[PDB]
């Protein structure tokens, strides 16, 4: 394969995370940084697991 | 071509797509000679992205 279906599938899983994340965070009114952070984090860890 | 290693977290990461773009407009033949090889950059692009 061109993509490995685990690393894949950590992408769908972080993916989901990350719409959760956020869902709470415009629930508590966080910082737009903040939420940029946390989402450059979920990022990093997709890469780090590809 | 000549190896890019590009995992595309950031948007920043356009930047590649732009170069091989430009690349496409001022070369289209020699883009033409490696473009499978780009296609494989794109790849990683499209999966991360869309």
């Amino acid at each position: 394969t061109v993509t490995n279906e685990f690393a894949s599938r950590f992408r769908t899983i972080v993916a989901t995370l990350a719409n959760v994340v956020n869902e709470r965070a415009v629930q508590d009114d966080m910082q737009k940084a903040t939420r940029s952070c946390t989402k450059q984090w979920l990022r990093h860890l997709e890469t780090q697991f590809d | 071509l000549k190896k890019i290693a590009e995992s595309f977290e950031d948007p920043s990461s356009i930047v590649v797509v732009l170069e091989f773009i430009l690349f496409a407009l001022f070369f289209p033949t020699e883009f033409n000679r490696i473009k499978g090889d780009i296609q494989n950059v794109l790849l990683l692009f499209f999966s991360r992205w869309y």
